[PDB]
C-alpha cells in the first residue's frame, strides 16, 4: 500500500485517481491518497472547477520512487513531484495520517477492473511515448497530438505512438497490393508484431494505454490510435488464436468502464460495426459484441 | 478534390490528366444452365483510359483468360483495372505521365491509390459528373477489336478524329460526350443519325465520319433532339 501526499489544495478541483474521482475545495485541508494498490500502473489527474477544458493528468507506479502533488500558482496547475529524501518523506506521509487528512483508494475486493484495463501497460512504455526522461512519471492532457496527427508541431509534447496506415508502403507489399489490403495478416504479424512490437503484450499494452488516454482526458489522437489498432487485428484473416480471446477480454472492460455520456465521439461508428459484423474476425469477439448490443444499439 | 461542374475547364490546361472509366473491363452474358440454374460466361473487356485535352485514348483489351479460375471477379476487376492503369503509368516517360487521375467510378478510388502508391505526387480523384464513357463500345471499331482479341493487347486512338485541327479540346471533349450520351440513351437511333448517308464515310485511320463544319451542327442538333425525346419517354413529361 502506498502514498501519494498533496502539499495543498489552492483551488477548486476534482481530483481522479484512476477510475475513482473526488471533489476538493478551494483551500481545503486535502494532503493525499493512500491505500493505492502496488502492482500497477496508476494515473492521477484534475480538472479545475472554472476551466472545464484541459483535463491533464499523471502516469505514475509506485515501486519506482515516492511521488507528490504540489500546486504551482505560476503556471496554474497540480505539478507531480519526486522526493529523493526517504526519511523526510515517510516523515510528511506519516503526520499527514496521523492528522487523517488523506483519501483511501476506494477499492472494493471483488474488483478487478484495473486489473483488467491495465493488465499489459507497463511504464517503460509509457515512457517511451511520453518522452521526458527526467522524470519517472508522465504528464497528458487533452490537447496533446500525435506523431502522426503533426505530419498532416511542437515534437517535445508529442503522443509517440505506432503508427499505423493502411495504405503505405509499410503496409502493402508490392505484387500483393490487393493481397495486403483486403487481409492485413501481413502487416499486422510480420511487419508489427514481429518487427515492432516484438510481442503482442507491448501491442495490446500500447492499445490499452491508447484507450486510457481517450477516456480520461479526451485526447481525440488517442481514440484514433486505439480504434486503428483494434481494426488492424480484426481485418487480418490470420491471428493467433490467444490474441483473439484476450482481444474479446480486453475490449470487454473498456466498453463496461466508459462513461454511457461519452458513446458519440470515443465510438467509431465504422469501425465497429466492421469489426463486429463484417470483419474476418466479426465471431471471435463474443464478450465485447454482447456487451455493445445490450448498451449501446444506437451506434449500430 | 472531387471533379464537378464548377472546375469543369480544368480538364483543359496544360497539366496532364487521365480519365479511366471501367465500367467495360468485366463483361458477362447471363443464360441458364442444363438443370436449370444460371450461370455467366464472360466476354473480353476493355479499360477506357483516356487523356481529355488531345484525345489520346488507351484502350487495354480484358482478355477473358484474366479470370480463369477467379473468385469474386467484381471486385478483382478493379484491382485489375488499377494494376494495369498503374504499368501503363510506369511504360510513360516521365514527362508524360499525369498529375492527376480521376476515375468515372468512386470505387476505383482505394485499389488505385494503392497501386499507385509509387507515384505520391499523382493525385487520384473521384468525379461528381455523370460522364458516358460506358458507351465506348457502340463506336464500332473499338468494339471490334476487343471482340476479335485472342490476347491481352494495349490499342492506341484518337478519340477526336482530326477535330483538334479545327476546334478546341474543350468544344471536342463536348462533341464526344454528346455522341456518347446519344449512343447510350438510344443506340440505335444514335447510329441511324451517324450514318443514314452513305456519302459521307469513316477515314480507315478514324472512328467518326468525315463531317465538315456545318454536318457536324446538323449532327449535333441531330443528337440534342434524340436525348431529350429520351427523357420525356422515361420519365412521362
Amino acid at each position: 500500500m502506498n502514498t501519494v501526499p498533496f502539499t495543498s489544495a489552492p483551488i477548486e478541483v476534482t481530483i481522479g485517481i484512476d477510475q475513482y474521482s473526488f471533489n476538493v475545495k478551494e483551500n481545503q485541508p486535502f494532503h493525499g491518497i493512500k491505500d493505492i494498490p502496488i502492482g500497477h500502473v496508476h494515473v492521477i489527474h484534475f480538472q479545475h472547477a472554472d476551466n472545464s477544458s484541459m483535463r491533464y493528468g499523471y502516469w505514475f507506479d509506485c515501486r519506482m520512487g515516492n511521488f507528490y502533488i504540489q500546486y504551482d500558482p505560476k503556471d496554474g496547475l497540480y505539478k507531480m513531484m519526486e522526493e529523493r529524501d526517504g526519511a523526510k518523506f515517510e516523515n510528511i506521509v506519516h503526520n499527514f495520517k496521523e492528522r487523517q487528512m488523506m483519501v483511501s483508494y476506494p477499492k472494493i475486493d471483488e474488483d478487478d477492473t484495473w486489473y483488467n484495463l491495465t493488465e499489459f501497460v507497463q511504464m517503460d512504455k509509457i515512457r517511451k511515448i511520453v518522452r521526458k526522461d527526467e522524470n519517472q512519471f508522465s504528464y497528458v492532457d487533452s490537447s496533446m497530438t500525435t506523431v502522426q496527427e503533426n505530419e498532416l508541431s511542437d515534437p517535445a509534447h508529442s503522443l509517440n505512438y505506432t503508427v499505423i496506415n493502411f495504405k503505405s508502403r509499410e503496409a502493402i507489399r508490392p505484387g500483393h497490393e490487393m493481397e495486403d489490403f483486403l487481409d492485413k495478416s501481413y502487416y499486422l504479424n510480420t511487419v508489427m508484431l514481429q518487427g515492432i512490437f516484438k510481442n503482442s503484450s507491448n501491442y495490446f499494452g500500447e492499445l490499452q494505454f491508447a484507450f486510457l488516454n481517450a477516456m480520461f482526458f479526451g485526447n481525440y489522437g488517442s481514440s484514433l490510435q486505439w480504434h486503428a489498432m483494434i481494426e488492424l487485428i480484426c481485418s487480418s484473416a490470420t491471428v493467433p488464436k490467444h490474441m483473439l480471446d484476450k482481444l474479446d477480454e480486453i475490449l470487454y472492460y473498456q466498453i463496461k468502464t466508459l462513461p454511457e455520456q461519452y458513446s458519440d465521439i470515443l465510438l467509431n461508428e465504422r469501425v465497429w460495426n466492421i469489426c463486429l459484423y463484417s470483419s474476418f474476425q466479426k465471431n471471435s469477439l463474443h464478450n465485447t459484441e454482447k456487451i455493445m448490443e445490450n448498451k449501446y444499439p444506437e451506434l449500430l | 478534390g472531387a471533379m464537378n461542374s464548377s472546375n469543369y475547364a480544368e480538364l483543359f490546361n496544360n497539366d496532364i490528366k487521365l480519365f479511366v472509366d471501367d465500367t467495360n473491363v468485366y463483361r458477362v452474358t447471363v443464360h441458364k444452365t442444363f438443370e436449370g440454374n444460371v450461370a455467366t460466361k464472360a466476354i473480353n473487356g476493355c479499360i477506357f483510359t483516356l487523356n481529355p485535352k488531345t484525345g489520346h485514348l488507351f484502350l487495354k483489351i480484358i482478355h477473358t483468360s484474366v479470370w480463369a479460375g477467379q473468385k469474386r471477379l467484381s471486385q478483382l476487376a478493379k484491382w485489375k483495372t488499377a494494376e494495369e492503369v498503374s504499368a501503363l503509368v510506369r511504360s510513360l516517360p516521365k514527362e508524360e505521365q499525369p498529375k492527376q487521375i480521376i476515375v468515372t467510378r468512386k470505387a476505383m478510388l482505394d485499389p488505385l491509390e494503392v497501386h499507385m502508391l509509387d507515384f505520391p505526387n499523382i493525385a487520384i480523384r473521384p468525379t461528381e459528373l455523370r460522364l458516358p464513357f460506358s458507351a465506348a463500345m457502340s463506336i464500332d471499331k473499338l468494339s471490334d477489336v476487343v471482340m476479335k482479341a485472342t490476347e491481352p493487347q494495349m490499342v492506341l486512338f484518337n478519340i477526336y478524329d482530326d477535330w483538334l485541327d479545327r476546334i478546341s479540346s474543350y468544344t471536342a471533349f463536348s462533341r464526344l460526350t454528346l455522341l456518347l450520351r446519344a449512343l447510350k440513351t438510344n443506340e440505335e437511333s444514335a447510329k441511324m443519325i451517324l450514318l443514314s448517308d452513305p456519302t459521307i464515310t469513316i477515314k480507315s485511320y478514324h472512328l467518326w465520319p468525315s463531317f465538315t463544319d456545318e454536318q457536324w451542327i446538323t449532327i449535333e442538333s441531330q443528337m440534342r433532339d434524340l436525348i431529350l425525346t429520351e427523357y420525356g419517354r422515361k420519365y412521362n413529361v
